[PDB]
């Protein structure tokens, strides 16, 4: 893999999250009920600014950091980032259990979101429609979506491991009489 | 049980005849809960209609062929006999039994028989015997287990490879087959594993 | 026994002629849980007559 | 004696016939998934009659030199 | 003759019986005993010397929708039986008439709706075993939810409403992830049939995924820890047929689902993710047993026991051994004999007499209700797994195979032999013990209808407890088809 | 056939009093049935997906559009029977459900605008037709001008539909500014890759989709469907959604959009979550229509989406009519009438309906479990096909959101069934009045199709594998 | 009695598309495994005879039978066809 | 009108609706027949007689 730049992305992410807080502040000031003005935007707003900034900071910082600590690109990183984000959002309610719950469940949802590829879109070339499928023809390596009538035994022993009934050679032939 | 024992006039009279009575769940209690609260001719009247419940008032060829307006009369005027019979059976703790000769039925204590439930004829004569048939069949299909077939095929593969045993005495071939089995292999599992052999 | 409950078990108001009155106008419940008709034959009796 | 089951052979043939028809449906399904999402002809897709896609334009001031290939 | 004329004769007879006598339960009991006999005839005509599927019939084909298909192209729902499916079929026809007859006199409002719904659930369960393709299985797996919801909500106890949403939402949740796995199978293999699905060797990385969706479902239906929280409620507030049908058959569907969908395919994922299964089954056993020790409602306790015995059965079937398969099946059979008897005792006897299920009232039945005491103790000692009862032979065999696969987990799970005795005998001692409760007046001893039922459910388990080998004639192939050992 | 209907009705209705309005509705109902019977053989022209361009290159006719045309007519022969056949010949049901004079003309004009959209091949026909469908439906909301809420509804729908017609025309003029064309056939793999038209086409999709209630602009349409009369709500809620979704499905605009993925996710969440606390029926069914619009949005991203769309739009329309019809029949058995236009508002008014008419509740359960996706009801086989297509093309997080949305929507779908099978004091025991024959037979036929139409799935698949392949 | 004696097929000689051959091979592999089990059972019976007849001498007279049993037990047992039907050892 | 009359009692529909009914029904019938013939020309149905008449 190629490492991430933690502070460069975190500074961009914070300015972005500050901008989103400004937009949501203005939109609330317009959509709200009672007498207001241009002052109320950052006074009477329910923490939209600190919500957005703390989330974007914590998410991107944790994803890039754990991508660099684990030294990989995968879904476990998005899980840790959603765990931080849940901590931040749940710290607003000043309770321990809801803080722990917000953390775990935001983390599981972002961790699933990284499992499925960390995108709401689709790859469109790793998909089944645009990829080889069906029966492989002649002894060729079995890809993901391909089907096979008879699998190699060496590949089985490697993917699984030996023992628990599963062996390099069958049991009868292994114990056949040399006759 | 009978075939064409339906009768229209009896039911069409019995409708208002029951309507003249009070409701079943209040006839035998008199709104206080005492059997004696009812009168005597009233008591015999109720018991004699209730005995009618277990009487053959319809038959198979009468239910398959007659119309809805008559069957509805049977249904809604038989439900009343059902209710009266059973409310009295619980409250008085008697059943109505018309003896042989006298045409006058009244509540009575004898309950050691003459009372059957509607679910017996079905179950004891169609379910249970079928379960017993299932048991018999499981037992006599167990004879077709593979253990006996495999014992028989092993003895035969031995006699094929080694025909000589057949001329030996008839209560020694068992031990000889045992010796020959313990000697070698008469399975062919390694003959089906062909590509396994390098 | 009967008190009207919801899809989520929440309390629900039982609607009658009671709260089409002039006392329950000029409130600010959302469009979902308002219960004022504006087109009932109790309010629209004298209507463009 | 009342045990009168179908033989092993007829059973195996019937199951084979079923599996054969299921494989036939499998091949038909794949072949149609391929027949769709295959490029068609312009006539089958837009216009059977005027199958020339090429757009001829106006005629009120048709300038020689405006056609091209 | 005309097929349509025969069923028109049946429907006509049914309409006349409905019109004269305004009740159906006699006809339904007749149809139930008829189905039992016809299934027995199929067993007589079933060859045990063939691993193939017999009595195949296809439905809803393009050429002949409302009939049967003899085509060379099969695009419809398939049906047929192996000996595995025939076993549970015999269990289901055996129970359906009893589930109707356990409710012959206590249902008094809209009775005919109840007996319709019971028979529809029982017939749908029956056809689920004949299923030979993933989609027909699924559409008969999910078809019991509307009927169970309606049945529970109308004829249920106090807290029926909460129970009905629980049986629906939980089971629907697990079923939907099962649908995802089936849909991935169906867009890949382009075929779903339980005949040649073991030939197709998918890649391991995809078996690792399909397995998760199948197992999420089976966790929710079996049930298994930590999705074991719907079963106590749905049993507690259900009518007596709902509880008998559920514990006896619907929880056995999860086991049939494993053996028929999850093992012949996804073999390598089973042999890779089995230890996680052993974790989950072990937690199911002990925690549910210990949770049972501190309950107050009678029917809930029997429910928790059902979770435990299913969790033992999962140890055996997921053990990659013959004895594990033959034990886990026999557990399912004997459990579907014993548990309905207990749900009858605690739901159609005591609740009928006194209309309450709290243990604190019940004490001293032995004085005035002795025969009920005898049945309680017999069924209690059969539930826990006293030998010469199928609920022991299945416990032993599954723990043989669970010990083989992982000896530690298969031996730490032997404490079920104890914990089942604890949570069942702490109760049986209270009921049969002590001086008669002041809160309860007297009522009749058990009637002959209920004695009929309990004696059937005990004779059957005593038989398979005395000679389990009778069931091998159907299963001697199935103990070896689903074994992945080189 | 529509045109000769619309032309003839204008004269024939101007010549006719207020007292012939029901018979005139009945006439056009039978006429539409004769069309759908006698001209239906034209499906043969679309063998092997032979596609035709008409009126130059303005219109396009393929099997997709023809089936949508038959469906819109089947909807419009059921929606007309609801106005032209009185349920009960009582004074209350005369006052409650009486057609106006110009209503039927506006219906047919909205049918025409619906069909010009799906049949469109150029943006100019689309803009003319969406304005026709939009203006006709401003008036349909407003025709019952004796109600305050409908007046408010038409006004809001006019303004917030005008804004979206502005957005659509702004997008078209941008496409023309870029490419000097009004036709999407002038696109292809080369022009898609080579040019930055993503913004210019999502703006089209959104300007069309916000006219059908897609999130987060769902509220205004929900306020409209609630505030308008029930027999208008059953038309406005369906036909506009069919037309615009079909145009967006036929034209493979948004193949793998990220914006569409986000919004479609938000619709499934909103339409599933926000409909839980609702106590009113119409808002509940509007949030249901929204989550179903979410499911159908998810196949704008596929490029092979015809079967899944056609099967789902058909069962949605059927279940949508049937459930609103059950609600209409139940007005006889309730205790309180809330309005002359919306006799039934709150779900707690259907309490005890099992004890009055039980087979009406059987129909409600079949229809509800069809919405949820319980087999063997048609809704299962519809949501299954969507799951097949999205998983075949590479959307996984969305399938989980789809599953989750179905579960959450079971709760507001089962609220009706739960209160209906509840118990009630003061039950019905007899009633000498009787509901109409036709409306009962229509409801029954829709129920029987939702129940047993799984029998024909292979036959439908064969016909599809010929005429759509 | 009519003792059937079916035909022996193997997975290595068939194509997996002709289902009848696959069922024949499955049943063959399973039947031969059962025969191996029966041979083990006969060894067990003879061992018990040698023990019950010998007594203290069993340590000698039953030695080879006992070792034969303990060598056969881990191998002569059901182990299923799928692990050979779904695995070619030649690769 | 036989199935669900417009008032409480059956009465045969007025000749006004019957006349308009006949006009629209002829229009539907002509549109169907104009279509059936057009499809004999396009080659969608059996067109032997029309082939020979055009060749003549
Ligand atoms: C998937 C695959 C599933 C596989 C399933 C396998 C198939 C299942 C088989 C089901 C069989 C069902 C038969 C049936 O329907 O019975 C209904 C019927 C139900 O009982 P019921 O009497 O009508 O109940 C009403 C009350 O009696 C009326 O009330 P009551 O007032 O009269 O109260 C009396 C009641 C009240 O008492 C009690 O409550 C006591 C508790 C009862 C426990 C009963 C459990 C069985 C105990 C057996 C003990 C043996 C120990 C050894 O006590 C009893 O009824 C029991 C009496 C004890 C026996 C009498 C002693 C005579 C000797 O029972 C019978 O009619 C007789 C069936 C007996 C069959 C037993 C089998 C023995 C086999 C013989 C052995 C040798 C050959 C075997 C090989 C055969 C090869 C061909
Ligand atoms: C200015 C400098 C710019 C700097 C450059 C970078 C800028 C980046 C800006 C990012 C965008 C920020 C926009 C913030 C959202 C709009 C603010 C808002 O308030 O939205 C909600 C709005 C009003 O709600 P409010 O008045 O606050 O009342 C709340 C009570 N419920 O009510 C609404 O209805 C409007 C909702 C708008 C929603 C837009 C679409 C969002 C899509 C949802 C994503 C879902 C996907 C994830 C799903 C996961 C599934 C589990
Ligand atoms: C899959 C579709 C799910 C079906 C769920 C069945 C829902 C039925 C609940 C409503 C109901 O009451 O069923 C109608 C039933 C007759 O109901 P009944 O108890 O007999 O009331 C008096 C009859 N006139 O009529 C029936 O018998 C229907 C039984 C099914
Ligand atoms: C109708 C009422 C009348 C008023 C009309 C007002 C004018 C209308 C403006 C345009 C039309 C509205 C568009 C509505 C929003 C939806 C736009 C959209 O979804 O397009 C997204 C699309 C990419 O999305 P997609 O194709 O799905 O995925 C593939 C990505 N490679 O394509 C794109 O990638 C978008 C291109 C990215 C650049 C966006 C331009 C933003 C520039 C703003 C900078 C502001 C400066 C910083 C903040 C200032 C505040 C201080
Ligand atoms: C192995 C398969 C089953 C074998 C057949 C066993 C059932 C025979 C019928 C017994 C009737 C009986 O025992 O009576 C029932 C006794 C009655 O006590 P009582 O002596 O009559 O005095 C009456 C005085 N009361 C009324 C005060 C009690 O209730 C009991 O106190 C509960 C004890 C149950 C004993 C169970 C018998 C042992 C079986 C256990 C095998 C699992
Ligand atoms: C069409 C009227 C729709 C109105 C609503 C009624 C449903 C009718 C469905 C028939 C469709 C068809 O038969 O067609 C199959 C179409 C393509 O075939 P086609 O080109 O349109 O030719 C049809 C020529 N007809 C009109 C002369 C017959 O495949 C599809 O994707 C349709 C998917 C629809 C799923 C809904 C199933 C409902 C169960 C129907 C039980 C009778
Ligand atoms: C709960 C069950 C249902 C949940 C929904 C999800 C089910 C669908 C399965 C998701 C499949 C994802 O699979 C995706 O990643 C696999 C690797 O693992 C990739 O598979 C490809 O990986 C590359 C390595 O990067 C290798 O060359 C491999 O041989 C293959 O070609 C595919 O690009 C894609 O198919």
């Amino acid at each position: 893999f190629h490492p991430y730049n933690t502070l460069g992305l975190a500074t961009q992410s914070a300015m972005v999250g500050l901008g989103a807080g400004v937009v949501a502040a203005a939109a609330r000031n317009s959509l709200a009920t009672g007498p207001r003005n241009i002052l109320t935007t950052f006074s009477k707003s329910g923490g939209v600014v600190t919500i957005f900034t703390g989330a974007s900071i914590a998410y991107v910082f944790t994803y890039c950091s754990a991508a660099n600590l684990r030294e990989r690109k995968d879904g476990w990183n998005h899980m840790w980032a959603g765990a931080a984000t849940g901590a931040v959002l749940g710290a607003r309610t000043k309770l321990v259990p809801a803080f722990i719950g917000w953390t775990v469940l935001c983390g599981a949802a972002c961790g699933l979101f990284g499992w499925t590829g960390a995108r709401f879109n689709a790859d469109r070339k790793a998909s089944l429609e645009q990829s080889p499928k069906g029966f492989v023809q002649e002894d060729a390596h079995q890809t993901f979506w391909e089907v096979v009538h008879r699998r190699p035994l060496s590949l089985t022993v490697e993917q699984l491991g030996e023992g628990r009934g599963i062996n390099a050679v069958p049991i009868a032939t292994a114990t056949e009489a040399p006759n | 049980f009978a075939l064409r024992a339906y009768n229209e006039e009896k039911e069409l009279a019995l409708k208002q005849r029951l309507s003249q009575l009070p409701p079943p769940g209040k006839a035998f209690v008199t709104a206080e809960g005492e059997p004696r609260p009812a009168k005597e001719a009233e008591l015999a009247e109720l018991a004699e209609i209730a005995a009618l419940y277990k009487t053959d008032r319809v038959g198979i060829l009468d239910i398959l062929l007659l119309g809805n307006k008559h069957a509805r009369l049977y249904r809604d005027n038989t439900a009343l006999l059902k209710d009266y019979y059973y409310n009295g059976r619980r409250i008085l703790d008697k059943i109505p039994v018309k003896d042989k000769q006298t045409g006058k039925v009244t509540w009575e204590i004898k309950r050691e028989g003459a009372e059957k439930e509607d679910w017996v004829n079905q179950m004891y004569f169609l379910y249970a015997p079928s379960l017993i048939l299932l048991l018999i069949v499981m037992v006599y299909k167990s004879r077709e287990d593979i253990t006996f077939w495999a014992k028989k095929e092993l003895d035969q593969r031995v006699l094929d490879k080694h025909p000589e045993i057949n001329d030996a005495p008839e209560n020694e071939r068992d031990a000889l087959i045992v010796e020959r089995i313990i000697a070698g292999d008469y399975d062919k599992l390694a003959s089906l594993q062909k590509k396994a052999t390098p | 026994d009967p008190i009207p409950s919801g899809a989520l078990g929440q309390k629900v108001p039982h609607v009658d002629e009671s709260h089409q009155d002039l006392l329950f106008r000029t409130s600010h419940m959302v469009e979902d849980l308002e219960t004022y008709d504006e087109d009932s034959p109790i309010n629209t009796s004298d209507a463009n007559t | 004696t009342f045990f009168h089951p179908k033989s092993r052979e007829d059973i195996l043939n019937e199951e084979a016939k079923i599996v054969q028809a299921l494989n036939n449906q499998r091949e038909l399904t794949i072949k149609m998934h391929e027949l769709k999402r295959e490029e068609k002809d312009y006539a089958h897709s837009y216009s059977p009659l005027f199958s020339d896609p090429v757009p001829q334009g106006g005629s009120i001031g048709k300038a020689p030199g405006s056609s091209r290939e | 003759m005309f097929l349509t004329s025969i069923l028109l004769s049946s429907l006509y007879l049914f309409n006349r019986i409905l019109a004269w006598q305004g009740n159906v339960k006699h006809f339904y009991l007749f149809a139930s005993n008829l189905l039992l006999l016809f299934i027995v005839v199929l067993y007589i005509n079933f060859n045990t010397f063939s691993n193939s599927f017999q009595f195949n019939f296809e439905l809803f084909n393009s050429l002949n929708p409302f009939g049967l298909s003899n085509s060379d192209i099969s695009n419809g729902l398939l049906f047929g039986i192996d000996g595995l499916s025939l076993t549970f079929i015999l269990l289901t026809v055996l129970l359906i008439p009893l589930t109707l007859l356990g409710n012959w006199y206590n249902i008094n409002f809209n009775s005919n709706l109840y007996y319709t719904l019971v028979l529809a659930i029982g017939l749908v369960i029956l056809l689920n075993f004949w299923a030979l393709d993933y989609i027909s299985f699924y559409i008969l797996f999910e078809a019991t939810l509307p009927l169970l919801f309606i049945l529970i909500h109308i004829y249920g106890s106090s807290d029926s409403e909460r129970a009905s949403f629980y049986v629906l939402m939980f089971t629907l949740s697990g079923s939907l992830f099962m649908l995802l796995s089936i849909v991935v199978i169906s867009i890949v293999l382009n075929t779903t049939n339980f005949i040649n699905h073991n030939l197709f060797v998918l890649s391991l990385d995809l078996q690792t995924i399909i397995w998760l969706g199948l197992f999420i479902a089976i966790m929710v239906k079996t049930p298994l820890f930590p999705i074991h929280v719907w079963l106590p409620v749905v049993h507690s507030e259900s009518p007596l047929a709902g509880s008998m049908i559920l514990a006896g058959l619907i929880l056995k569907l999860a086991l049939y689902a494993i053996l028929r969908l999850l093992l012949p395919l996804l073999c390598e994922a089973q042999i890779l993710y089995t230890p996680m299964i052993y974790i989950i089954s072990l937690l199911t056993i002990i925690l549910t047993s210990l949770a049972t020790l501190r309950q107050i409602d009678l029917k809930v306790i029997i429910a928790y026991s059902s979770i435990s015995h299913m969790g033992i059965a999962i140890l055996g079937v997921c053990s990659n051994t013959s004895l594990g398969i033959y034990g886990s099946i026999v557990l399912g059979v004997a459990h579907g004999f014993v548990s309905p008897a207990l749900f009858l005792i605690v739901g159609g006897i005591l609740y009928d007499r006194y209309h309450i299920r709290i243990v604190n009232y019940y004490k001293g039945l032995t004085t005035y209700m002795p025969q009920l005491a005898t049945y309680i103790i017999i069924l209690s000692f059969a539930n826990i797994g006293t030998p010469l009862t199928g609920n022991f032979t299945g416990e032993f065999l599954s723990l043989q195979g669970g010990f083989i696969r992982n000896p530690i987990i298969g031996g730490i799970s032997c404490i079920s032999v104890l914990l089942a005795a604890i949570y069942q005998l702490k109760l049986t001692n209270k009921l049969t013990g002590g001086i008669s409760s002041i809160y309860m007046h007297r009522t009749n001893d058990v009637t002959i209808r209920e004695k009929f039922i309990m004696n059937i459910l005990i004779i059957s388990t005593l038989i398979i407890g005395i000679c389990p080998q009778i069931m091998y004639n159907l299963l001697y192939w199935t103990v070896n088809n689903y074994i992945y050992i080189i | 056939m529509l045109i000769l209907a619309i032309i003839s009705l204008i004269t024939f209705v101007s010549m006719s009093k207020l007292s012939d309005n029901r018979a005139i509705i009945r006439l056009i109902n039978i006429y539409l049935i004769l069309v759908l019977v006698l001209d239906s053989f034209l499906y043969l022209l679309f063998l092997n997906n032979q596609t035709y361009t008409v009126m130059g290159e303005l219109l396009i006719f393929n099997s997709f559009t023809f089936y949508i045309d038959m469906l819109i007519y089947f909807i419009m022969i059921v929606i007309s029977s609801l106005y032209g056949y009185n349920l009960y010949n009582n004074n209350l049901y005369k006052t409650l459900f009486e057609p106006k004079k110009e209503l039927i003309i506006l219906f047919l004009i909205n049918i025409l605008g619906a069909l010009l959209i799906v049949h469109s091949n150029d943006f100019i026909t689309l803009f003319v037709a969406i304005e026709l469908q939009s203006y006709s439906i401003y008036l349909i909301t407003a025709i019952y001008n004796s109600s305050y809420k409908a007046s408010k509804a038409s006004m809001l729908y006019f303004f917030m539909g005008g804004i979206l017609s502005i957005l659509i025309a702004y997008s078209i003029n941008t496409y023309y500014s870029v490419l000097n064309s009004y036709t999407l056939h002038s696109l292809d793999s080369l022009i898609i890759n080579t040019l930055d038209l993503n913004l210019i086409l999502i703006a089209l999709s959104l300007g069309l989709l916000f006219k059908i209630g897609i999130a987060p602009l769902h509220k205004w349409l929900i306020s409209i469907y609630e505030n308008t009369p029930i027999l208008i709500t059953i038309y406005i809620s369906l036909i506009p959604k069919i037309s615009i979704l079909s145009y967006l499905v036929l034209s493979n605009i948004s193949i793998n959009s990220l914006v569409i993925s986000i919004l479609a996710i938000l619709t499934l969440l909103v339409g599933s979550v926000g409909g839980l606390l609702q106590i009113k029926i119409k808002r509940l069914l509007a949030f249901s229509g929204l989550t179903n619009a979410g499911y159908m949005m998810l196949l704008l991203l596929l490029n092979n989406n015809e079967f899944s769309y056609l099967y789902y739009i058909t069962q949605y329309s059927i279940s949508h009519l049937a459930i609103f019809m059950i609600i209409i029949f139940s007005i006889y058995y309730i205790n309180y009438i809330n309005n002359q236009y919306n006799p039934i508002i709150y779900v707690n008014q259907l309490k005890g309906l099992i004890h009055d008419n039980a087979y009406l509740v059987l129909s409600m359960a079949i229809v509800v479990f069809s919405f949820i996706g319980i087999p063997p009801l048609l809704g299962f086989f519809g949501k299954l096909n969507i799951l097949m297509s999205i998983l075949n093309n590479g959307y996984y997080f969305i399938s989980i959101v789809l599953i989750v949305a179905s579960l959450i929507s079971a709760l507001y779908y089962l609220y009706l069934l739960n209160v209906s099978i509840q118990d009630k004091n003061n039950i019905l025991i007899n009633s000498n009045e009787t509901v109409s024959s036709v409306l009962s037979y229509i409801l029954s036929s829709l129920i029987i199709l939702i129940t047993f139409g799984f029998i024909y799935n292979s036959l439908i698949i064969d016909i599809f594998n010929v005429y759509f392949n | 009695s009519e003792h059937q004696r079916p035909e022996l097929v193997s997975f290595d000689d068939i194509n997996y598309n002709d289902h009848k051959k696959v069922r024949e091979a499955q049943e063959s592999y399973t039947r031969e495994q059962f025969i191996r089990l029966e041979a083990l059972k006969t060894v067990r019976k003879a061992l018990e005879k040698c023990y019950e007849e010998s007594g203290p001498n069993h340590f000698e007279d039953c030695k080879n039978l006992a070792e034969q049993y303990l060598d056969m037990l881990p191998t002569h047992r059901l182990q299923g066809y799928l692990g050979y039907q779904r695995n070619d050892p030649s690769k | 009108e036989w199935l669900d009359p417009v008032k409480g009692k059956f009465a045969r529909p007025s000749v006004k609706f019957l006349r308009v009914a006949t006009m629209l029904g002829f229009a539907v019938g002509f549109g169907a027949a104009y279509a059936r013939s057009s499809l004999r020309f396009f080659g969608v149905t059996e067109n032997a007689r029309e082939y020979k008449k055009d060749e003549a």
